[PDB]
RNA sequence: AUGUAUAAAAAUAGAGGUAGGCUACUCUCCUGUAUCGUAGAAGAUGGGCGAUGGUUGAUGAAACGGAAGUGUUUUAUUGACUUGUCCAUGAAAUUCCAUGAAUCCAUUGCAUACGACUUUA
RNA sequence: GCGAAACCACAGCCUGGGGAACGGGCCAGGCUCAUACCGAAGCAGAAUUCGGUAAGC
RNA sequence: GCAGAUCUUGGUGGAAGUAGC
RNA sequence: CUGCCGAAGUUUCCGGAUAGCAGAAACUCAGAUCAGUUUUAUGAGUAUGUAAAAUGAGAGUUUCUAGUGGGCCAUUUUUGGUAAGCAGAACUGGCGAUGCGGGAUGAACCGAACGUGAGGUUAAGGUGCCGGAAUGUACGCUCAUCAGACGAAAAGGUGUUAGUUCAU
RNA sequence: UGUUUAUAGCCCUUGUUGUAAUACGUCCACUGGGGACUGAGGACUGCGGCUUGCCAAGGAUGCUGACAUAAUGGU
């Protein structure tokens, strides 16, 4: 395999009020819980189920319970942010957000801005 | 969520009463599908189990076809006394394999009756085409050597739809207006 | 949701005591409705004090002091069942005392088929010890390697165009 | 438990992969391939270590994961040394003939207590079956699956069964009188 | 090509009934593209129609339109209720509709 | 009808792509909220510039596709369109939603509830 | 060619369940003595017996 | 003031072109 | 034809005269009484009856005048039973005069008692499809090769699941 | 393994900013939208709020259209 349930891996939440936030397991709860924690503010530690999160590649040094001011310290020191955004799944995730606040105009711009690179089609010429 | 004038599904790995629940459920909706591959449908439990269970039922006409078994399910699903499930019925197209005209032709699955996604880890599942070889059914042999033979000539075509898709892939970043205006997440 | 309440009972001051004994009760219930009448059970069902003879002088809820530290509880329970006369103890491993007592009232319904009335829980102390633990699985929860694969979770959007990929 | 996992040690064979749940396992002796998919066990390769891993399983699953180290193990014996069963005829009164053929992949039995008939027994492949010449009435299978060897010997010895005859006063048959690696 | 298609896509399901009892009165209307009742309080009172040709040609149009509004939600899979002007008929269980944009809040 | 738009297989408890010489690589998956397509009196009239390409229609075609191939391409020429970048006019007062064989026949027995049956004719 | 009468609520496939009959209307659906085989038994073999499997007869 | 009374009178059907003569 | 009232289906003596039930009329009253009411307390033996606080409703008559004057099921109580079942009484309501949602269906089961309609919300029961409504969430139990889903039945199980306790 | 903040930290207790925040419960005669179904009555009376008049206060009125010479209906 490539991921497991261990302390210090990186999981993306995708269910409730935290769905798309970052988040790291710091303890083992059961293997139905777990207990994570995010170094933004806006992300408070906290239980979650398996069931509402889905384990990242990134795998980040941290010792067994540690405090939300430890695992901060942490995460910058490790340099995780912007280490998950060099992987095409941020990428993919991040131009879903960007799309999706889009509005007619920007559709607009788009389609005549996808119209040009279209005729393009330099193959063979 | 959206739909589609006619539907063609893969039954392989689907099981037997998930995938026609749905099915039937489509088709009461007016839409038009078409089940392919009817031979690799899953049914949860041991093959033992349903080998009873469908010579419990030869103890009507007794149909042997994979095909005919699906289509049997999924007649009960629907009012077939009434002129409304005699309608959905005929908008159904079960088939063993995938024909011609549905081999060129986009082949969607439910995750709601998938297999893999549906039953627990190591419990014993029988397929439907499997288990009909040993209750009538004589044509097993020869639909996968064509199922092998249209694997070959559907492999040649995805080569070569990759191969086409690797150039406009590499003339996609060779046009600067792609990184130009990236600011819109395409 | 259940909640710990504590629930403190004495019985109306008469003639003949003119102070009486002071009754401290912790019990699980969703509301205090329940916790008073469950409270009022178990002392009739012990002391053999009536309720029409007795008061509830005080009820409050109580919060995990600690609840974002995993632990181990250990609950005693009673159990009525068609023999009548059973008793049993059991261990379970989370945060929060009343989660316990949640997960302690599934496991007894799944198996035994138990209801909330027969159970009466004497006593939940949590089991800091590792050594205290009594439960296997717990014992395998307290290693230093946890590190397992994930258990499936077997996940309208109907009709999906790929196959799903069902990995990590 | 979490995950019970087996460790055994990876023989000399230069082959263990053991990609999508078959055992390819070749080794100076030969290239035995198995099928492991029927299992729910995660095999781990390391090193000269492999690893089966069974995650939240049950006893059935646990016995399972038993036996498939037991099944690895009889390969990877069997890829390096081999295995090699002697059996012994035993006649009464009417000698036994036995002929090889196909280089020992068919056995024929004639004369056996008087029969008429020839039977005929055909050996799993990868086992060849051959006259000792050491000892009278001798044959020794030698082969890289040792499941084959013994089916194969089990075979023989179901063919040349007496019926409607008392076993303590005839006792002529044949049986396997000793088995073990060829190495 | 591209058409105009300044409306959704819809489909006529069943009418509001019980086991055994219907009211045809309510009509239960799919607006696909909707997957919950909360998604589904966008398109209330919007302009639901169920167009239809007859044979029988009427100023020079074979084309029949009854027109309804969206009422409520029905259900937690974005099902809506619809009254028509004229009840729908029952034959047009699977039917398409069409669910415009206007009356407009956006 | 209202884009009547989309062909891998395969595991899933691992697969595919990518690349080296099946052994060692790498990357992606975590669905399609994707990709293709889409601007004009449903899409006008010219001037262009720029592609000098693209979009296709028309026929003349060869190849492929058994299974239920009946459709995929390859085009050859020609016909136009082009909003790729721009301009100049035009489309409205509908001045708030409604939009030649066979049969009978004769023959025929080869047949037998009855025709049928059966050649000949 | 001449020509009735009895009878006539209406009907007309089954399978079940439907408690009171309910089928014709209602509800859910359709339209093992021998022997063959072996096993056990001293069953010396013959002679066979028994045990099941087995509806082929 | 009618739908019934194996109601009364009259007309008329299916059985039936049947049984049959 | 419509509308409004509307039983009883049985005490008691004995085919009956009563009564009860249901109406009509005349009376006197709301500062008067009444109740398938709950209490308080007196006593008497947790209950009991009586007397006097809460709650609700205006109450008490007198006269004469239609129909009923079977039961079934169910609940509880019951005495003996006795292959076991059951039988026997009594206690109490429902249906019998009553449609409606559910219960696959069904007269006794679960809800609910009815003018004609629009909208809303529920009960009982439900939400895979037939079928209106989550192929909802969170835990577990179950593999059957007859589950489950809606008496041989006690038990046995190289049958499990959780396991507990005791031995080492 | 045993070890005690190191070349990671964790737990407990006080202290700690503090009068923390949040969740939950409850309340506002606090407020901003979206949808649907009804419009009974027919001078004035009344109860209120603003400032004679005005008003969302003892029940719908305005502004428009198209079709009417079809739609709406009915059988």
């Amino acid at each position: 395999f490539k991921r497991y349930v261990e302390v210090g891996r990186v999981v993306l939440v995708t269910k409730g009020e935290y769905t798309g936030k970052l988040a790291v397991i710091v303890d083992i709860v059961d293997h139905k819980r777990a207990l994570i924690d995010s170094p933004c503010s806006e992300f408070p530690r906290q239980v979650i189920r398996y069931g509402s999160v889905v384990l990242t590649h990134i795998v980040m040094k941290l010792p067994r319970g540690a405090r939300s001011g430890i695992v901060a310290k942490k995460w910058k020191a490790q340099d995780v942010c912007n280490k998950w955004a060099s992987s095409a799944w941020a990428k993919k995730l991040e131009a879903k957000k960007v799309r999706s606040q889009l509005n007619d105009f920007d559709r607009f711009a788009v389609m005549r801005l996808k119209k040009q690179r279209r005729e393009q089609v330099n193959v063979a010429v | 969520s959206e739909f589609q004038k006619v539907v063609v599904i893969d039954a392989k790995g689907h099981l037997l009463g998930r995938l026609a629940s749905v099915v039937a459920k489509q088709l009461l909706g007016g839409q038009k599908v078409v089940v392919v591959r009817c031979e690799e449908l899953n049914i949860s439990g041991h093959f033992f189990r349903n080998k009873l269970k469908y010579l419990a039922y030869l103890r009507a006409f007794h149909f042997r076809a994979p095909s005919r078994i699906f289509q049997k399910a999924v007649r009960g699903m629907l009012p077939h006394k009434t002129a409304r499930g005699q309608a959905a019925l005929e908008h159904l197209q079960a088939v063993e394999g995938i024909p011609p005209p549905f081999d060129k032709q986009k082949r969607v699955v439910v995750p709601a009756a998938l297999r893999v996604l549906r039953l627990k880890p190591g419990r014993k599942y029988c397929t439907v085409g499997r288990l009909s070889s040993e209750v009538g059914w004589k044509y097993n042999d020869i639909v996968a050597k064509l199922e092998e033979r249209r694997k070959v000539k559907s492999a040649a075509f995805y080569q070569a739809k990759l191969a086409k898709q690797k150039k406009i892939a590499s003339a996609k970043e060779a046009s600067p207006v792609n990184q130009k205006l990236s600011q819109f997440g395409y | 949701a259940l909640k710990e309440y504590q629930v403190v009972g004495r019985k109306v001051p008469t003639e003949h005591e003119p102070v009486p004994k002071l009754f401290r009760m912790r019990l699980f219930a969703p509301n205090e409705s329940v916790a008073k009448s469950r409270y009022w059970y178990f002392l009739k069902m012990i002391n053999k004090v009536k309720k029409a003879t007795g008061e509830i002088v005080a009820i409050n809820e109580i919060s995990e002091p600690k609840p974002l530290k995993a632990k181990v509880f250990g609950i005693w329970i009673r159990y009525d069942s068609r023999s009548g006369t059973h008793n049993m103890y059991k261990e379970f491993r989370d945060t929060t005392r009343v989660g316990a007592v949640e997960a302690m009232y599934a496991d007894m319904a799944a198996r035994h088929r138990a209801r909330f009335r027969s159970i009466r829980i004497l006593k939940v102390v949590e089991v800091e010890k590792k050594e205290d633990v009594r439960r296997n699985y717990v014992k395998q929860l307290l290693n230093p390697h946890l590190k397992f694969p994930l258990p499936h979770r077997r996940t309208k959007k109907v009709f999906a165009p790929h196959r799903p990929s069902t990995f990590y | 438990d979490i995950y019970k996992d087996e460790t055994l040690t990876i023989p000399k064979g230069v082959t263990v992969d053991i990609k999508a749940r078959n055992v390819t396992v070749t080794g100076p002796r030969g290239t035995l391939k198995q099928n492991l998919r029927h299992v729910d066990i995660e095999m781990k390769k390391q090193g000269n270590t492999i690893k089966f891993i069974v995650w939240h399983g049950s006893r059935k699953h646990n016995a399972c994961i038993r036996s498939v180290y037991s099944i690895i193990n009889n390969m990877i014996i069997g890829v390096t040394q081999g295995f090699r069963y002697k059996m012994r005829l035993v006649y009464a009164h009417f000698p036994i003939n036995i002929n090889l053929t196909e280089n020992g992949t068919v056995v024929e039995i004639r004369n056996f207590l008087g029969e008429r008939i020839t039977r005929v027994i055909k050996c799993l492949p990868g086992v060849t079956v051959s006259i000792s010449s050491a000892v009278k009435d001798e044959i020794i299978l030698e082969g890289n699956s040792l499941e084959n060897v013994s089916q194969s010997a089990a075979n023989i010895k179901q063919i040349c069964n007496v019926r409607n005859k008392d076993i303590r006063k005839f006792l002529d048959g044949i049986y396997v009188s000793e088995r073990g690696n060829i190495e | 090509a591209q058409g105009h298609r300044l409306y959704v896509k819809a489909k006529h399901l069943s009418f509001q009934r019980s086991k055994h009892v219907i009211h045809p009165g309510t009509s239960i209307v799919k607006i696909e593209g909707c997957d919950s009742k909360e998604e589904a309080q966008f398109y209330l009172g919007k302009r639901v129609c169920y167009v239809y040709k007859s044979s029988k040609a009427v100023r020079g149009s074979k084309i029949r339109v009854i027109w309804g509004t969206i009422a409520r939600p029905h259900g937690n899979s974005g099902a809506v209720r619809a009254r028509f002007v004229h009840n729908l008929p029952a034959k047009t269980f699977g039917s398409s509709l069409r669910v415009m944009l206007y009356p407009s809040n956006i």
